[PDB]
């Protein structure tokens, strides 16, 4: 299974995820699509309390902070990329890496645009 | 990711908000359906994120100040040592056995103080100043910090009172002023307790025939010693008298190694009020090599770099900070005294050991009892 | 409740999405060949514990269910454990039924406080007349025990057994720390043919319970077995009333275990090699050993020293909790003295006439420098000559020639393989004596 | 490039995506720098100067360049410091060529074997571990020894040769200075300028306020400078004063460029920092010029212990030692030269002819007094052949002492062992041995020292002729 | 600013893209099918080198298991991870690479123990390497067995004869007894060790069958050489008709090294436990020791005194108490091992050594200054 | 923002005493590294402190 | 230890050839007793270890006699009056150095 190639390479850990978040958001032809996407929950952040709760806590459960994410995903702006990865960065308590992920992936487009 | 890419950032540029609206209409009604599963969150108080070795990380008390008593919900106290970022890592004054991750720390905005005054004369505490002794709580008495300053040059004159201890050959031999510091240096069992015990009792006998204001009022520091041998000397004190003068702080071989850590610094609180409001005090730190042996475990288990022996680095600045506190004050500070009977016990006459040479480098002068004199029975055995 | 995350070498990291166990908690991982018990020894966040195995690990997955018993490992005691064989976590061992447990309790214990100790300071006669006499013991202390092999150590310490069982009326815990199996087989059918530990309806009339926690076990059961034989002697402390004798087999092989489980636990080791936690390791131990207003524990420990260096930090934390010390020598033993106890390497703290009076005190000072003062001629009398020197340097000869031989003495327990009854001496005839 | 973080004389630098390993770059500060461990988030920059001037968020220029040195003849005579820069107050370094610090040792094929001789001037030396051009020699002793007296010597006595000797075969020396004062330094300039060795001399002076990038670099950039005459044809005499103090210059980097400790604390790689500079000390082909260039590595012990890390990875590397001792320095013998643990791995190839036939006789006859002193000392019993050797090394012991500034030429130095070891010296006191051969070379006729520099060697119509004048001389005591 | 609180991430695990990944790629049109990474049984590895695998799922592996890499290469699952697995090679890791599949095998580290091991040469997994066929009369057992207890034993009172004058007047060995040959190299230690086991064979032919010794040789960290050298002395004499020998020599991974004095015990178990008698001889237990230093020190294991695990001295005394003497209602079988450590300047105050110094029961101290005295066997 | 250079000289404000922190390091995150002249017994985790 | 067996086990004679190696070892400080030695110690069938103290005498080549060994060292594989020559060579020098204590 080979992806689309990255424009520019970048470190590890955040920018490795924007790096495939990059790649399979390219073989849909939606990398202007999530890219919003992840715009949307910059800002989502900066609105509630409760849903920065569950990237900076330790004490709420995982078994909670993967059924939020899941919970209010669903009949209305899933992208099935973005959906899927927020559930996949609240599994491992991630989340908080939705910030630099999402600078990575922007340095990606950036640099695909040309 | 440049801070100037995570800059901008702050500013709103998605510039389509279907999922915005989407999820802020249904993100509360989501949250409200796992409330059993929410621990109450936490801003002003802590939460124990990680407990183990005698340090918890501690989440949250976003206003404890550095070094301050913290209590954790089932009593045990602690002290803040490092403010983190996401973390503060508090220091357990107790066994780390009944905190658990999740138990709630509750500042006290006062940093580590112990109970000094008259009242607390008579009496056996523990290494913070709870009694051990049986006989209820401390009464007449006040709070004062652990970790105070020890005075400045301006604050002191040279020692002139000669503060007699009562043996022969200290007396005649290596006489001690009233705030001076004397380390008594020995092997295991070459008399360096009996050389302190000599001394309370002999102040003892001369404060009934002096007139109230050279008095001393001794402090006894058992730090690292078994509990019989302190219950022992508790026994001794109290059917001589010297009880009445005496306060008689223990953190036993038992005790956590922060409480042995910091019982010489709850004895010197206590022993500075007789010589902050005028008068003179005694105290003796019996094995300050007890100290330095806890203080390395506390630091190693801190994961701190181990240096000379295994020790610490600031382990000459753990009984410096302690011992400079022995002072003489100028008559303008009233005039009080605190002499200091540091104990260091010396592994087979070796006097170059790490911290036999720190405390040596602090103290006015020595005490030296060595194994074979006091084989011979020539008891005290003074080199 | 629980589920395994981890597993490195002894050390398992279990998971608990509901409540953590405390620290020093005993879990039991649900599934395996034997039975698994894991001591939780740090709680690392994450909702993870960090625990230390009494068994061993291989054989574990990723994600077994472990139960959390919301207690630390927990023991029989009583009286039905005498005779009896444990190992750390209670099991027996000596293949002999269930053990009969009067109760079943905490083997982690605080010391006893301040309030409840003695301030007593007495002497246990031993019946032994060169331990009652030179380096006697503590009711209540500790007694390092610097023994070996062939020097008679396993018949002192049945005898220890029997005469405090006899004189007292306490019963004895031996705890096996890390001994050998072949050494500890040897000691158990030793004290079965000696009488101090009777098999089947005699099993009452035992006078000893045996805590094994053998060296092929791993470090966690290792460290942990001379707290079970604690939890027992304290039981015959703190509910029958007793003197009770522990023996500590070995407390260098109790450093050396916990200096493992510090060293597997990821903590920077201390001075020499050493946990750093060394000190308090061994003050938790040795600080419940002590004399309460109900009875006392008497602990009698082998002390190895490891390169032949009184100044290492294992047999110098040792050193400053011991009250006596009997050290026992070959040279004394191929001079057919028995019990082997070197006169003059022996020590206590139980030697000055505060607490034993300036009687006792003068006989024992007198005896041992009679018998340092023909000790400093021997190479004397070897070189110029055994009727060389003075009558009084050879009344001095005599008379620590006849003391050294008065040390001996006939154990009861030797009496079913020598033939000679054993005998116990009082304190004041031993002084009397003398 | 932006600087991340900065401390501790390091600068984390984010970009600079095409900077080299080992390459030159310049902060905004004026302050340089060099990328040492190129990482995938940064660039670990060791600073050239005080970090205090490099702020967070400061532009890094990357220069485009290896660190390198101006090499030339017009170093010579000039006091710079640890990357070039001459710190004497004299301006620029006119008639000067830049040139990289790091280069590659010449190979096998660029070599030939050492057979001139080196001439240190101190005749504990120059008989008993004898020196060649080419060879690099540790001078490796205890706290305040001979070890600095030594080299100096060596120096100052390159001056006195090269008056003397035609222009190919003049000797050109450079000494660095790691981690010493600056006051030390300066009282070694004010010693070549009034010897006159400063014509000949390079100082690369990384003192101790130096930053530890410009003491690690500093023997390599002192190595560059005298590789110019080794390339050239020239002969160089390079002397790294305490390899000991650049190695703790690297160990303070390496741990803070959080490169992993090893032993004591210092990296892996500290064998190889001192093997890729010793190795650059080399004797060229004739194809290549016949040029040489010869090492003098100092290394400091901490109580005679050379079973250290940094000693014994030099006592490795070079193929001599002069092991200067403490307790033979306070016995009055002075070059205090342990006879017994100075090697010298070429030997005999390349010493003086004159004197490999008699300092075969002197360490002969040296290995038997060491040996019947420990015996002798006790006071048991003496033998009057025994007697014979620990009165005869005595004497050899007091000819080997040397004053503290003047290097013996070579013909002086093999004359006053040839009348120790010919027995000219016996029957003269021991107490002024070291009185007596200012007379064996005073009244000994000037024009024999001639004949013994111009043959090399003792011919046989030349002991007959120097043994005859060794007789009508005044000796003191006899 | 009300966004600060998540300016730097943190992670609870260094492997989370490889969390990521198996949930991203998965979400796209095209690849729902067919393409999903099992972790069940199976593995990827993410790391090799120096021969550790560092291997992502194997979620129902156990500890210490035997796992078997796609290139053939078997492996042991030594560390237990949060998100992935510690494997260490039991082979050269060059045909490892990083995506390769491990599968695991299921079982426990097993060996070929039984009656058919007699004469054989095999290395430290019980693989045959004399080159004789299979292992007929065999069958598989553990490699890490709990050791006899304490009423699975009695007292040593049998003599077991090493043809040692030395030995057998002042050192006497019994049968069940650990007796530690400790010396510095080059004094004798093997000498000792293959007179024992020649003398074995002597001794065999004239008592009975149910009094014979059968030995086991196991050579951990030497060279085929010196191996091939011993299975030609044992033949030209006969003793390998009774000698079963155990050779992972020092091309050998560490793991195999680590395992051959646990794999010895086990071929010699099974004459311990049938009745009969056993000699199991651990050849340079200090170099098993030196191999599990490196696998422990390469999985990041904290390391202790030298530069030791934890539990090197349960390594050694999990091996060395299997050795015993049972008891007369388990057949009165027994097993004697002699493990050789090798001192440097004839100190016992090195780590290891004074470990098998505790853990066995006598010693037999060679001394290099009795060596060249004429004395051999240089027994001090 | 505009970080102090090291070896700055800071004081915090409110502090018991006179608490001067000298910059040691730049941590890399708009973080200066200081080293305390007195106690920092007392500092609360959002304390102004002063650049001179 | 796995570095050092895997390069000296292909130095081997075979049923194909044989390679007869010749192996300098340095030991860092005069000491045997460092790992680098030590471990090449087991690989060697002839171990000529060279003194310092026999280097400073002036015997040269400075080989120990008694602490170099050799596997070709017994009777059987290069005759009796080979063997105990070499041994009898090697009592005198050892207890040569017992009385060498005394000596001095
Ligand atoms: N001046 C003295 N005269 C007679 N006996 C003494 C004297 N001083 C001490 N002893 C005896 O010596 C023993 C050791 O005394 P002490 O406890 O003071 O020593 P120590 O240095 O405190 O030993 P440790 O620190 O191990 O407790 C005590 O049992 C005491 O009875
Ligand atoms: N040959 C000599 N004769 C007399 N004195 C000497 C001789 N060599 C050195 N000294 C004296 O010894 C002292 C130390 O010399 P030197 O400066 O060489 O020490 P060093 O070995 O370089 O130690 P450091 O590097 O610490 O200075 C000098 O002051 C010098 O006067
Ligand atoms: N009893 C003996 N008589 C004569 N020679 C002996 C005797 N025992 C051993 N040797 C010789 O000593 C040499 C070294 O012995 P051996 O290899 O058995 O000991 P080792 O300690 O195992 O050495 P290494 O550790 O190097 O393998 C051998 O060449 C052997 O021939
Ligand atoms: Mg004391
Ligand atoms: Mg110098
Ligand atoms: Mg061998």
């Amino acid at each position: 299974l080979k992806l689309p190639t990255a424009p520019l390479q970048l470190s590890g850990t955040s920018a490795q995820i924007a790096t495939l978040l990059w790649q399979v958001a390219a073989k849909e032809n939606q990398l202007d699509k999530v890219q919003d996407e992840l715009y949307q929950f910059i800002e989502l952040f900066k609105q509630h309390s409760e849903l920065r709760r569950l990237a900076t806590d330790p004490f709420v459960p995982t078994l909670v902070r993967t059924k939020i994410i899941s919970s209010v995903l669903k009949d209305s702006g899933a992208s099935e990329i973005t959906k899927k990865l927020f559930e996949a960065l609240a599994d491992e308590g991630a989340l908080s890496a939705l910030l630099e992920v999402t600078v990575n992936y922007e340095e990606l487009m950036l640099a695909h645009k040309k | 990711a440049d801070a100037k890419a995570l800059d901008e950032l702050r500013k709103p540029k998605f510039s389509s908000k279907y999922l915005i609206q989407h999820v802020s209409q249904k993100l509360i009604p989501a949250v409200k359906e796992w409330e059993k599963s929410y621990q109450p969150p936490v801003i002003h108080l802590g939460r124990v994120l990680s407990v183990g070795d005698g340090i918890a990380r501690v989440y949250g008390l976003k206003s404890v100040q550095a070094g301050e008593l913290v209590c954790f919900d089932s009593g045990v106290k602690g002290m803040a040592l490092n403010l983190q970022a996401d973390h503060v890592g508090v220091v357990v004054f107790g066994n780390d056995s009944v905190i658990h991750q999740g138990d709630l720390v509750y500042r006290t905005g006062q940093i580590v103080n112990v109970p000094i005054g008259p009242g607390t004369l008579g009496r056996v505490t523990d290494g913070l100043g709870q009694p051990i002794d049986g006989k209820g709580p401390l009464t007449n008495v006040r709070s004062s910090l652990v970790e105070v300053k020890a005075p400045g040059i301006i604050a002191r004159q040279s020692v002139r009172e000669p503060l007699f201890t009562g043996v022969k050959a200290v007396d005649a031999l290596v006489p001690i002023g009233r705030g001076q510091r004397e380390l008594i240096i020995g092997d295991r069992q070459t008399g360096k307790t009996a050389v302190a015990i000599d001394a309370i009792i002999h102040q003892k006998n001369c404060n009934e025939q002096v007139p109230k204001a050279q008095r001393v009022y001794c402090v006894y520091v058992a730090v690292g010693q078994k509990r019989s041998t302190v219950a022992q000397l508790v026994k001794l004190f109290t059917q001589t008298g010297a009880m009445r003068y005496t306060i008689m702080v223990s953190a036993t071989a038992s005790d956590a190694a922060p409480l042995q850590f910091l019982a010489p610094y709850s004895g010197c609180a206590m022993a500075e009020y007789f010589r902050d409001t005028g008068k003179h005090g005694l105290i003796i730190y019996d094995d300050l090599s007890k100290q330095s042996v806890a203080y390395r475990q506390m630091s190693l288990l801190l994961r701190r770099p181990p240096g000379r022996e295994a020790f610490p680095g600031d382990v000459f600045y753990l009984h410096s900070r302690l011992l400079e506190r022995a002072a003489k004050l100028s008559k303008e500070l009233g005039g009080g005294s605190l002499t200091a009977f540091p104990v260091i016990e010396t592994q087979a006459g070796d006097v170059s050991a790490y911290i036999a040479t720190n405390v040596i480098s602090i103290t006015d002068g020595q005490i030296f009892l060595e194994t074979e004199l006091f084989y011979k029975g020539i008891r005290p055995a003074l080199n | 409740a629980g589920y395994v995350s981890q597993v490195i070498g002894p050390v398992v990291d279990v998971r608990f999405d509901g409540e953590l166990p405390s620290i020093l908690s005993s879990l039991e991982v649900e599934g395996h060949s034997v039975r698994l018990v894991l001591e939780v020894a740090q709680h690392m966040g994450d909702n993870t514990v960090r625990c230390i195995a009494m068994d061993s690990t291989d054989g574990l997955v990723r994600g077994q269910k472990v139960v959390d018993t919301g207690s630390p490992i927990k023991v029989p005691v009583g009286r039905g454990t005498l005779g009896r064989i444990m190992n750390v976590i209670g099991e027996p061992v000596d293949e002999q039924g269930p053990i009969d447990a009067a109760d079943i309790w905490s083997i982690h214990r605080e010391a006893p406080e301040f309030t409840e100790q003695s301030t007593e300071q007495e002497i246990l006669v031993t019946g032994i007349k060169v331990v009652d006499l030179l380096a006697p013991y503590q009711r209540g202390g500790k007694i390092g025990l610097f023994g070996g092999a062939g020097v008679g150590k396993t018949v002192l310490i049945m005898e220890l057994i029997n005469n405090v069982a006899k004189a007292h009326g306490g019963f004895s815990v031996f705890a096996g720390v890390g001994e050998r199996t072949r050494e500890g087989n040897d000691l158990y059918r030793e004290m079965i043919e000696s009488g101090v530990i009777k098999l089947g309806a005699e099993r009452g009339n035992s006078k000893c319970t045996l805590v094994y926690g053998q060296m092929n076990e791993p470090p966690g059961a290792r460290a942990r077995v001379a707290l079970t034989g604690l939890t027992v002697a304290e039981y015959f402390r703190d509910i029958e009333g007793q003197d009770v004798l522990l023996f500590v087999d070995n407390i260098f092989r109790f450093t050396q275990a916990n200096s493992e489980v510090s060293a597997l636990l990821g903590r920077i080791p201390s001075a020499v090699g050493y946990q750093p936690t060394l000190a308090t390791d061994l003050g938790g131990l040795q600080e419940r050993i002590t004399t309460t207003t109900k009875g006392s524990i008497t602990s009698v420990q082998a002390v190895y020293v490891p390169a032949d260096d009184l100044t290492d930090p294992a047999p110098a934390t040792t050193f400053a909790h011991l009250d006596a010390t009997t050290v026992l020598s070959r040279s004394i033993a191929e001079l057919g003295i028995y019990p082997a106890v070197d006169p003059l390497d022996s020590t206590s703290r139980m030697l000055n006439p505060n607490v034993i009076g300036a009687e006792h005190y003068n006989v024992a000072r007198g005896v041992q420098k009679v018998l340092q003062d023909y000790k400093n001629l021997q190479d004397i009398i070897a070189i110029l000559g055994m009727d060389e020197l003075s009558e009084e340097d050879k009344l001095t000869v005599a008379r620590a020639r006849k003391i050294q031989r008065f040390l001996s003495q006939p154990f009861q327990v030797a009496e079913v393989f020598t033939g000679t009854p054993g005998k116990y001496v009082d304190l004041a005839d031993t002084i009397s004596g003398f | 490039g932006r600087v991340l973080s900065v401390g501790d004389g390091i600068a984390r630098v984010y970009g600079l995506k095409s900077v080299q390993a080992g390459e030159l770059v310049c902060f905004d500060s004026g302050v340089k720098g060099m990328a040492l461990n190129l990482q995938a988030d940064h660039v670990g920059v060791v600073v050239f100067g005080n970090d205090s001037v490099i702020h967070q968020g400061d532009l890094v220029y990357r220069t485009g360049q290896i660190v390198n040195v101006p090499i030339g003849p017009g170093t010579l005579g000039r006091v710079t410091d640890g990357l070039g820069q001459p710190i004497d107050g004299k301006g620029p370094l006119t008639n000067v060529r830049s040139s990289l610090v790091e280069v590659k040792a010449p190979g096998i094929i660029a070599r030939q074997s050492v057979r001139e001789p080196l001439f240190t001037g101190v005749k504990a030396v120059d008989a008993l571990v004898p020196i060649g051009r080419g060879q690099r020699e540790l001078i490796i002793g205890d706290r305040q020894t001979g070890k600095t007296a030594v080299a100096i010597d060596a120096i100052i006595h390159q001056k006195n040769c090269n008056e003397q000797v035609p222009k190919a075969q003049r000797v050109y020396c450079v000494y660095v200075a790691v981690g010493q004062k600056r006051s030390t330094v300066a009282q070694l300039v004010k010693l070549f300028t009034q010897t006159g060795a400063m014509r000949y001399t390079i100082m690369v002076s990384a003192t101790a306020s130096d930053a530890a990038p410009l003491q690690f670099l500093a023997p390599y950039s002192g190595c560059a400078m005298a590789e110019y005459f080794r390339d050239t044809g020239k002969h160089g005499l390079i002397i790294y004063d305490d390899l000991s103090k650049q190695s703790v210059a690297y160990r303070q980097m390496s741990l803070l460029l959080r490169r992993p400790p090893g032993r004591e604390a210092f990296p892996g790689d500290v064998f190889y920092l001192h093997s890729r500079l010793l190795e650059r000390a080399a004797k060229l082909s004739k194809e290549l010029g016949g040029g040489s260039l010869t090492a003098f590595p100092v290394i400091e012990t901490q109580a005679g212990d050379v079973s250290a890390y940094i000693a014994t990875n030099v006592i490795s590397i070079t193929d001599g030692q002069i092991f200067l001792e403490t307790e033979l320095f306070y016995k009055g013998i002075r070059p205090a030269l342990n006879v017994g643990l100075s090697v010298s791995r070429v030997g005999s190839a390349a010493q003086f002819p004159g004197m490999k036939q008699v300092a075969g006789t002197l360490k002969l006859e040296l290995a038997q007094y060491r040996e019947v002193a420990a015996f002798a000392q006790f006071g048991s019993d003496l033998d009057a052949a025994t007697q014979y050797v620990l009165e005869r090394g005595a004497r050899l012991t007091e000819m080997l002492k040397q004053k503290q500034f003047a290097p013996i030429p070579i013909e002086r130095q093999t004359v006053a062992v040839y009348a120790a070891t010919k027995g000219f010296l016996d029957k003269v006191r021991v107490q002024d041995i070291v009185a007596a051969e200012e007379a064996v070379i005073s009244q000994v006729n000037p024009a024999v020292f001639k004949i013994l520099k111009a043959n090399g060697k003792i011919t046989p119509a030349l002991d007959a002729h120097l043994k005859a004048e060794l007789r009508k001389v005044k000796l003191p005591g006899a």
